[PDB]
């Protein structure tokens, strides 16, 4: 457990500057988890650099489960809806995030298992479409935004024991002795500061 | 005056009643007096350039009747 506390330190050193090379820097739990977690309980999980703004792709593997998105893919789509060259919306990823509407875009490439996305919509909605779709699902990413939010993206993951597990790639908001919360996504939602109509979820 | 438009990837358009000597920056602060979007989550996208703070409308020849994409930006933390 003080592995996975020195690995937290090591996200918090922003001495090199932030490159298309280091914008990860390690992984809670490294190994796959396309559907039930490791024997330690724990799903796929990465850990971004404090000064990344890349939460986007590190919830939407926690979501797949594996290494599968990278910044060709978000770099990809954002040249595809808002015209930005590729090669620079690469670099513009690492400081500026990406959109709900790009992350669905992503998601939406692999081909099977459909995902159903409901963007710009209120905490409470969306927290009660949650609940309405709760036992047919086990994954979910939660955009963040709006008034009384920084901007991020959360990936929870639902277990054989039928609980959900909050898994954030932001390092400040990771505490090694319990990395992977039990949360429900719709509760994490009910919860939120914000008032307006700027969430959004993508389940399957 | 000059009008331009604001218009998001969810199809939501927004008219804003500026003029060319406004600075992106003050185009954002009217962004969150409409939408409540605070200015630091707001990137305005405009003939594939994403625009900066700094600079004005004028220095990018954006023009009323100019449509401007607004993309959130969404980090981390």
């Amino acid at each position: 457990a003080s592995a996975l506390g020195n690995s937290l330190k090591k996200a918090l050193d922003t001495r090199e500057p932030l490159s298309e090379s280091n914008f990860l820097s390690g992984h809670v739990h490294p190994h796959d988890t396309p559907i039930h977690p490791g024997a330690n309980g724990l799903f796929y999980h990465e850990i971004q650099r404090v000064d990344s703004g890349t939460a986007a792709v590190h919830a939407a593997n926690a979501y797949s489960g594996s290494s599968q998105y990278n910044l060709h893919h978000f770099a990809n789509a954002q040249s595809n809806m808002v015209g930005l060259d590729y090669n620079e919306a690469k670099g513009l990823i690492l400081q500026d995030g990406n959109d709900p509407n790009f992350v669905k875009a992503v998601l939406n490439e692999s081909k099977g298992a459909a995902n159903t996305a409901h963007i710009a919509k209120s905490k409470t909605e969306l927290a009660d479409i949650l609940d309405h779709v709760d036992r047919d699902i086990d994954r979910v990413m939660v955009g963040l935004a709006g008034p009384g939010e920084s901007g991020h993206w959360v990936a929870f993951r639902k277990d054989g024991d039928k609980k959900w597990h909050k898994i954030d790639s932001y390092p400040r908001g990771i505490r090694a002795s319990d990395p992977q919360p039990d949360q429900s996504p719709a509760d994490f939602l009910r919860q939120r500061p914000g008032t307006e109509s700027h969430y959004s979820i993508i389940y399957r | 005056g000059m009008q331009i438009f604001v218009k998001t990837l969810t199809g939501k358009t927004i008219t804003l009643e500026v003029e060319p000597s406004d600075t992106i920056e003050n185009v954002k602060a009217k962004i969150q007096d409409k939408e409540g979007i605070p200015p630091d989550q707001q990137r305005l996208i405009f003939a594939g350039k994403q625009l900066e703070d700094g600079r004005t409308l004028s220095d990018y020849n954006i023009q009323k009747e100019s449509t401007l994409h607004l993309v959130l930006r969404l980090r981390g933390g």
